[PDB]
């Protein structure tokens, strides 16, 4: 949903480590980890 | 230090670009690994709005090298278009 | 690092007892009593020493950097012998 | 293996057979013990020692095949880092990176393939392989971690 | 000042004494003076020819 | 009290060259903790 | 691949194991990584190069 | 050694055959000497 109003992006790119908390994944690396029968099982949280 | 893409992150190598990526993998040495999966920046944050979408990368991370996982990263590249389908099926490549 | 230690454990652990089948012992010098004999050889500004003379002119040798020259470069490397 | 299907290292059963060889070797020498001993891991001894220990390397893979400071993964990795630029070493070098890229490959093996997540304390590899967490530790400590 | 000079080079560290032909051997006496435990007659030794290392270099 | 035990050393001490046993040391140092068996399985890699 | 039948490069996996070690090294040099993002790919750029 | 060990060179430069091979004591002195300066170089594959 950010835009961030690029302009220097080398320099305000290492700010987001300069902060310490990262924010979760968002179902990505996630939808890669459940392997291929465990995506189907119910363990699969994201099925839906 | 410039991990602008997906495919374009490293950890040790970040790190070692810039130490403060040195502190974020002192704190969470979770995405300290070849798979890792940074969460990459609110600047290119976009995973969705990216075209290359997460298991390129999380494909790539475990791939298997020497001419079958460069050209099967390009047959990854084919299009979900239904014009893509069409042409695809025709030839009677099989769509994903 | 993390990878410096996962690394670490990986070759101290994994590829060195695997390769040595066990023929491993883990061994330190006794570095304060062993200098004493390393050092004052002649003066600065050599080669007398016994045992230094022998295994630097026996290996680390070359027509640039004999016995002498050698242990030079080892003379500089006291410095940083720690316990 | 079959979980990562990577293919990094390239000659590891020649690496590994130069590595027994040289821990094989009956007169591996007491300079060789005294200097890895002595700049004991530090890159601000080695840096101070390069022309000692690269020559003496060089030296001792001239006289025979079997490579040198084999057994500390410290001289093994900081003769990575810095041997090879004007070609001291020219091929007991793919040797050396060999040994520091079987390390890396089987550190993948170790890291797997997609366990991502964290607990609140701990990374999840810690959890899983016991290689991750730092609970476990190197036998030979050269720099405390 | 002579007489510390050569009780720490002949009975401490153990040399006949030529202290002064050295510069750096010189400095460390008065360095040596001044700090205790004189019966581990083997660590001023050790401390003092990682001074002589010092002393030259190239790097 | 030791980490390894006794199997590690006499696998160590009759095992075979060649990355066999240097990867097959470092998959023997799996934990058999609850949360390693829980990520173990799901990964389908065969708790021991 | 079969639908095209074509074996354009030959040595291409000891090529591409010369790119492993090339993009591997942790020794890679260092004017390399100025001259490549000087050059940034201008044969007028590279001709003086 | 000087004896010894330049007969080996010797030898092993007249008969590709290798020196000293009668005595377990001489084989296992020639493997435990060399390492001194390689004296020499490519028999002591044999050797060792």
């Amino acid at each position: 949903f950010v835009r961030e109003h690029m302009a220097h992006a080398t320099r305000r790119l290492v700010h987001f480590y300069q902060a310490r908390i990262d924010p979760p994944r968002t179902a990505n690396e996630a939808k890669h980890d459940f392997s291929t029968k465990e995506f189907a099982k119910v363990d699969n949280y994201l099925l839906f | 230090v410039i991990p602008f893409h997906r495919f374009y992150s490293d950890p040790g190598l970040a790190a070692t670009a810039n130490h403060d990526i040195r502190v974020f993998l002192n704190d969470f040495p979770q995405y300290q690994r070849c798979d890792g999966g940074f969460p990459l920046s609110p600047i290119f944050a976009h995973e969705y709005h990216h075209w290359h979408r997460t298991p390129f990368s999380c494909y790539s991370a475990a791939c298997a090298h020497t001419l079958e996982s460069v050209l099967t990263l390009a047959i990854m590249h084919h299009k979900m278009s239904p014009v893509s389908i069409a042409a695809l099926s025709r030839m009677g490549l099989h769509p994903g | 690092s993390d990878e410096e230690m996962v690394a670490q454990k990986v070759y101290y652990l994994c590829l060195v007892p695997a390769v040595l089948n066990n023929h491993a012992c883990g061994a330190g010098l006794n570095l304060k009593h062993l200098l004493v004999k390393l050092f004052y050889t002649k003066f600065f500004l050599l080669t007398n020493n016994p045992l230094l003379a022998a295994l630097v002119r026996d290996v680390a040798t070359d027509e640039n950097v004999t016995a002498n020259q050698a242990a030079e470069e080892l003379f500089h490397l006291v410095a940083h012998v720690p316990e | 293996l079959e979980l990562t299907k990577v293919r990094a290292p390239e000659g590891h059963e020649a690496t590994l057979q130069v590595l027994r060889a040289s821990l094989t070797d009956h007169q591996y020498p007491e300079l060789f013990y005294l200097i890895e001993s002595l700049i004991h891991g530090d890159p601000a001894a080695f840096e101070t020692g390069i022309e000692l220990v690269t020559r003496c390397v060089n030296n001792y893979w001239r006289q025979r095949g079997l490579l040198a400071f084999a057994n500390s993964y410290d001289m093994v990795r900081l003769i990575a880092t810095r041997l090879g630029d004007g070609a001291v070493v020219p091929a007991a070098y793919t040797h050396y990176r060999n040994l520091l890229s079987i390390t890396r490959f089987v550190a993948r093996t170790c890291e797997l393939t997609g366990l991502n997540g964290r607990l609140c304390d701990e990374p999840l590899l810690a959890y899983v392989s016991a290689l991750h967490d730092p609970r476990l530790w190197p036998p030979f400590v050269q720099a405390l971690p | 000042e002579e007489e510390r000079r050569k009780q720490f080079g002949a009975n401490v560290l153990n040399l006949a004494p030529a202290m002064v032909a050295q510069p750096v051997i010189s400095t460390m006496i008065p360095k040596y003076m001044k700090m205790g435990g004189h019966e581990d007659k083997l660590a001023y030794q050790l401390d003092l020819l990682r001074m002589l290392s010092i002393a030259k270099k190239a790097t």
